[PDB]
């Protein structure tokens, strides 16, 4: 659910 | 007093969480604050996380930026464990060692971004504007929200940061050098300068612009 950022 | 927020955790896991600051009476929250103490990171079992914008906010904000085993290693033993033995290292972007959140807790007096102005600027997706902002201002930028607005002077040096495949397939982000006179750099820029608590060069992040 939380956004990861790559 | 303690403040915890959490981070890339399964609801079950953070069921855990919950259980354990009810036991402990610990603050736990579900959105970061100012007062946030302790943002408790799911972790490889090297102490290596992935980069969520609480990843982010914690490392901004010199906050103990700490692996779920502080938890589950503190149920365990029945006793607050030390957050050092257990602090993140580095996260799967940034290097698996890098130390970003002991730098950060460590430079308060000398914050990446003091001295600069930074723009955010165009649509931005994953992340409010206004996060992205309170990020960079925790770093010690002074932020601006409109081109127009940037302090001038040769003591300023503003930047303007924008990330580009959010933006509608035309290429208008080439010309925003025509409207004011800064660097323009992807959001990477921000991320990796934050996350490694180190201001980089802009270079590699640098957007050219039409004339």
């Amino acid at each position: 659910r939380s956004p990861v950022f790559s | 007093r303690m403040s915890m927020v959490v981070s890339g955790l399964t609801p079950e896991e953070f069921m855990l969480v919950y259980k354990f600051a009810r036991k402990h009476h610990i603050t736990l929250t579900n959105l970061i604050t100012e007062e946030t103490t302790h943002v408790v990171m799911k972790t490889d079992a090297e102490f290596v996380c992935e980069r969520t914008l609480k990843y982010f906010l914690g490392i901004a904000g010199g906050k103990w930026v700490v692996s779920y085993f502080w938890v589950t290693q503190s149920i365990k033993e029945r006793k607050m464990l030390n957050e050092h033995d257990f602090e993140v290292r580095g996260d799967v972007v940034n290097g698996r060692n890098h130390q970003g959140p002991k730098r950060a807790r460590e430079s308060q007096d000398r914050k990446i971004f003091r001295g600069l102005e930074i723009c955010c600027y165009g649509p931005f997706t994953n992340m409010p504007t206004d996060q992205l902002e309170w990020m960079v201002q925790l770093c010690g930028a002074s932020v601006v929200k409109e081109l127009s607005s940037f302090t001038l002077g040769t003591g300023v040096h503003p930047i303007v940061v924008v990330q580009p495949d959010a933006w509608t397939e035309d290429n208008g982000f080439h010309a925003i050098g025509q409207m004011c006179e800064a660097p323009v750099v992807t959001r990477e820029w921000v991320l990796d300068s934050v996350a490694l608590y180190q201001c980089q060069e802009l270079d590699t992040y640098l957007i050219p612009q039409i004339p």
